[PDB]
């Protein structure tokens, strides 16, 4: 581990990206968390909210 | 049947056709949760109950 920093750098960023892609699928309230479903199955006054 | 011994029925394996409703009667209540009336003709449902 003699390049522990380059590499730290490197992993912050990976991490970073990576959670910010997982939580597209938290659901935060809604019936559903893909937009499609969401605007398929319900009219638009509803689906606004 | 009266409400104290409700009556339920199990749907499957069929083409359900919504549009049929309407023409029953004016209809005091109609509402729907989680999805709406109109876009009731256009989805696939797993086990429909009644």
């Amino acid at each position: 581990s003699a390049l522990g920093k380059l590499q730290d750098v490197v992993n912050h960023n990976a991490q970073a990206l990576n959670t910010l892609v997982k939580q597209l699928s938290s659901k935060f309230g809604a019936i559903s968390s893909v937009l499609n479903d969401i605007l398929s199955r319900l009219d638009p006054p509803e689906a606004e909210v | 049947a009266s409400v104290y011994a409700w009556n339920r029925k199990r749907i499957s394996n069929c083409v359900a056709d919504y549009s049929v409703l309407y023409n029953f009667a004016p209809f005091f209540a109609f509402k729907c949760y989680g999805v709406s009336p109109t876009k009731l003709n256009d989805l696939c449902f797993t086990n429909v109950y009644a």
